[PDB]
């Protein structure tokens, strides 16, 4: 189901992700479709996509 | 001789190589003007 995390929370959580991603090349492993931590996780690449 | 005709997989190729080519001077525009003196100092002020 969809939810809303703390905003601090989810900006550190999001940046923290994106740079443990291209530091290392990971595989992320979502469920795919825009509900709840998938979507907080696509709006974190969005903000990835705009910076590096 | 002069044109290159070109087949439709390569015509992707090239324009997917342009798209790379816009966003990246987009973005190297962009940290030019935030690593520029001025808007440093323009943020250390407000």
């Amino acid at each position: 189901q969809n939810f809303e995390l703390q905003p601090k929370l989810k900006q550190v959580f999001g940046k923290g992700l994106i740079k443990a991603a291209m530091t290392t090349g990971a595989w992320i492993f979502t469920g795919g479709v825009n509900t709840g931590v998938i979507r907080h996780v696509g709006d974190a690449l969005k903000d990835h996509a705009s910076k590096s | 001789g002069l044109k290159l005709f070109i087949t439709d997989d390569e015509l992707k190729k090239v324009h997917d190589f342009e798209e790379q080519c816009i966003e990246e001077y987009f973005r190297e525009k962009d940290d030019r003007f935030n690593s520029s003196n001025d808007e440093r100092i323009r943020v250390t002020s407000e």
